């Protein structure tokens, strides 16, 4: 149980989008910031005080390296950032041919208050090119949570008040051939010089988003800290339904050179290292079956924050029928008594 | 001896079946191939089945009580293959004069000629083989089906090639003769009909727990048999399993069936209480449905004790309603075991079909292991019945 705050800053000389995400509760605070000045990027402070608030200057923001902190010094710890840096086109027309990405950099992306509202906590991020997404473009859905509880979406996750959630689309694409098949160059950054661990987890329950078994997992370390949580599946049309499962694949995490992505203002003030950039590749669907070709859009879904990632819980359903079939065994040995008198 | 020690006739008897669980699968073994014969979709081709389930309840009861009260024992199987045979041989004349309903109309003779059939051999076998080795009976009965299901789907293929090949390309009316050539089976099913008929005629010179058997035959073979029906898409998706190597754990609890039935059949009978084999064998599969359901295991192990839980539950139970309920009724007791099962399995596919797209995989699970217990409970029911009268 934890409070919520929204808020968002503009420049004189240049406006820009800036949202950022304050949660406090008892003794815990947290500061998620989402900036889009070139790329879309989040990042992460934890601050063991319940008090602490942050110091802009869009004057050194306006070859920047303007410092963008907190008052309690001290209280930083686990600071960590991810950089939505390209959107790769994927085409393998056989089973391929990989046709230039989009830079994620060249967008003017809309105005944060005109859709804010705090009632709902959430927010849309639409950029659009300047040269594809002639009819919309991605549209992100950044949203903030209050308690712990179920959203009544099909991909059913589980919050647990202290993280967010990313649904990321993009409305209206002209693909360049008749196949379908999308991909998202996520770069992590580790506050220590490592890399991070990605694994795959099994779980038993399947009453929530049937048919899928597995529980991604991607932690920055091995102790209570953050950590990312999403379902590997995709959706393409708003009544989501079992029909169009269309799996998506992760890959392995490298080890990559400075500039071969483009750098996101925010990270580099939040920052100094800008070398230890760790990125994967992240496709969607197959043409094994149903695609992206009916439709003129593709949703996913994803968790970001620090806490204990969340696992599953039986539901009292399946709990109560595993109750009455263990009945059976035993209502015999009082019936077997019955007789036996 | 009375018969040559029942020899003859044990080997005549598991023979006498090829009319219906020969030619039941040329749909199956025909999949696609004459879809693209005039026009066919999917929708209307699953109506080639549907004739073979949905109106065969109220048929094979009044088959049943026709083999009670007017036809007798000996005519019920000369005029039962007789029908299947005319079902097969009007199936054929549709496929030559290329119209459709005269080919759906095959499919409403040869379910009541095969379940006909089938409860005919059942109670004639119960009938005669009665005293020694009567167990065993059904478990070449239940090894048949299977011995011939499979080897059907492949000739039957490899004639069609082999015929097109042969006697040339003609306006792919050919399945026709096709079908014609597979109808030779029909035959000799009439030939052993008659062939038994004639040693016969040579040979001459309810209650409570019926209730309870009925409960724990439905429970169990509509419990079993849609998991297996299900097969490919939740062993892709629980589990990590190829493409091409996944159906081998589908389709191995009927092929460990065939092989291993007559020896329990064998078995049982010598120094068997049979109630213990049918409380083991369903305590067996509650097993099996608990280990694949609630863990990561090996499917392996949990999908093996599933065919010996299956292939012992066959031949014997089915014996059960020979000892309870005396001659002179059985031709109506085992077509309302065969109507009650049937409908049962009708029923509950399309009650899993519905549930599993809305509900999920683990709920089904849940559901059939509930079924299971129900059938457990009933069992034992039935064990605590039997023990103040006995025998
Ligand atoms: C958003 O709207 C506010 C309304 O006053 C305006 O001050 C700001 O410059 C706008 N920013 C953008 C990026 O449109
Ligand atoms: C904030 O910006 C002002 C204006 O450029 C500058 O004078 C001040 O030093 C900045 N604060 C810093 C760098 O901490
Ligand atoms: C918060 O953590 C910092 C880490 O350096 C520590 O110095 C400070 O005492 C901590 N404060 C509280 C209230 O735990
Ligand atoms: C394949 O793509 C070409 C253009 O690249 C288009 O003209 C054609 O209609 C497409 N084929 C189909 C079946 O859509
Ligand atoms: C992702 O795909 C692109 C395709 O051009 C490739 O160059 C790159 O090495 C892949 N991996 C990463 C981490 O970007």
């Amino acid at each position: 149980t934890r409070q919520v705050s929204m808020e968002v800053i503009s420049g004189w000389p240049n406006p820009q989008n800036l949202l950022h995400i304050r949660a406090v509760g008892s003794n815990s605070t947290l500061h998620y910031v989402w900036s889009s000045l070139g790329p879309p990027a989040v990042v992460l402070v934890a601050t063991n005080t319940t008090q602490s608030v942050l110091s802009v200057n869009w004057s050194l923001l306006l070859d920047p390296a303007g410092a963008l902190m907190v008052l309690p010094k001290s209280s930083i710890q686990f600071s960590s950032a991810l950089v939505f840096t390209r959107l790769l086109e994927f085409d393998s027309t056989n089973a391929g041919k990989p046709y230039p990405p989009y830079s994620l950099a060249k967008f003017s992306w809309n105005n944060i208050t005109n859709s804010l509202d705090l009632a709902n906590l959430s927010a849309d991020f639409q950029g659009r090119p300047v040269d594809a997404f002639a009819n919309g473009s991605l549209t992100f859905k950044v949203q903030a949570f209050s308690r712990s509880g179920r959203p009544a979406q099909p991909p059913r996750l589980l919050h647990t008040a202290d993280v967010c959630q990313l649904e990321v689309a993009l409305v209206g694409a002209s693909p360049r051939g008749n196949h379908s098949l999308f991909g998202l160059e996520v770069a992590t950054l580790g506050q220590g010089p490592d890399c991070p661990s990605v694994n795959e987890r099994n779980s038993i329950d399947d009453e929530y988003a049937p048919a899928v078994f597995q529980l991604n997992q991607l932690l920055w370390g091995s102790s209570p800290s953050g950590f990312m949580q999403w379902r590997p599946v995709a959706f393409s049309e708003e009544e989501r339904a079992r029909e169009s499962a269309l799996p998506c694949q992760a890959s392995t995490l490298h080890s990559t050179l400075a500039s071969s992505l483009p750098h996101s203002p925010i990270v580099q003030a939040f920052f100094g290292s800008q070398n230890n950039f760790c990125a994967f590749n992240l496709t969607f669907g197959a043409p094994t079956g149903p695609g992206y070709w009916d439709q003129y859009y593709l949703c996913w879904s994803m968790l970001l924050g620090m806490g204990f990632p969340p696992v599953d819980i039986f539901s009292p359903l399946v709990l109560g029928i595993m109750a009455v079939a263990l009945g059976a065994p035993g209502l015999m040995f009082l019936g077997g008594g019955l007789f036996l008198l | 001896s009375r018969l040559a020690h029942r020899l003859v006739v044990l080997s005549l008897m598991c023979f006498l079946g090829f009319g219906s669980y020969f030619c039941y699968d040329n749909p199956a073994a025909l999949q696609t191939q004459v879809k693209r014969d005039m026009q066919v979709n999917t929708t209307k081709f699953m109506l080639l089945y549907a004739w073979y389930s949905w109106p065969n309840v109220v048929l094979c009861f009044l088959g049943g009580f026709l083999i009670d009260r007017i036809f007798g024992i000996r005519w019920g199987t000369v005029i039962f293959s007789c029908f299947v045979c005319i079902g097969q041989v009007i199936f054929a004349l549709g496929g030559i004069f290329n119209a459709f309903w005269l080919m759906e109309l095959g499919r409403f003779v040869f379910g009541i000629g095969g379940e006909s059939l089938a409860v005919a051999q059942n109670t004639y076998a119960v009938s005669w083989f009665k005293g020694k080795e009567l167990n065993l009976v059904f478990g070449l009965q239940l090894s048949m089906a299977r011995i011939g299901s499979t080897v059907n789907m492949n000739l039957m293929g490899w004639l069609y090639g082999k015929i097109e090949a042969l006697l040339g390309s003609a306006g792919h009316m050919t399945l026709g003769v096709t079908l014609m050539i597979g109808c030779i089976t029909c035959i000799f099913s009439l030939i052993c009909a008659l062939a038994l008929a004639y040693l016969d005629r040579r040979a001459e010179k309810f209650s409570l727990p019926l209730i309870l058997v009925f409960v724990i035959c439905v429970c169990y073979y509509v419990a079993v048999f849609p998991f297996i029906g299900l097969g490919k898409v939740f062993f892709m998706e629980k589990f990590r399993f190829s493409s091409q190597s996944a159906s081998a754990i589908n389709s191995i609890v009927y092929i460990i069936s065939a092989p291993m039935s007559p020896l329990f059949g064998l078995l049982v009978d010598k120094t068997g209480k049979n109630i213990i084999w049918v409380l083991y064998a369903v305590a067996a599969t509650l097993v099996s449905h608990m280990m694949l359901a609630f863990t990561f295991w090996n499917p392996w192990i949990a999908m093996c004790l599933l065919g010996f839980s299956y292939s012992l539950l066959a031949c014997a139970l089915w014996p059960m309603v020979a000892f309870i309920v005396p001659e002179h009724q059985l031709g109506t007791a085992y077509g309302f075991m065969q109507s009650i099962q049937n409908l049962g399995l009708a029923v509950i596919a399309i009650l899993a079909g519905m549930i599993l797209d809305s509900k999920g995989y683990l709920l089904l699970e849940v559901f059939f292991i509930a079924c299971v217990s129900l059938s457990l409970l009933a069992v034992v029911c039935l064990y605590l019945v039997n023990r103040a009268q006995g025998g």
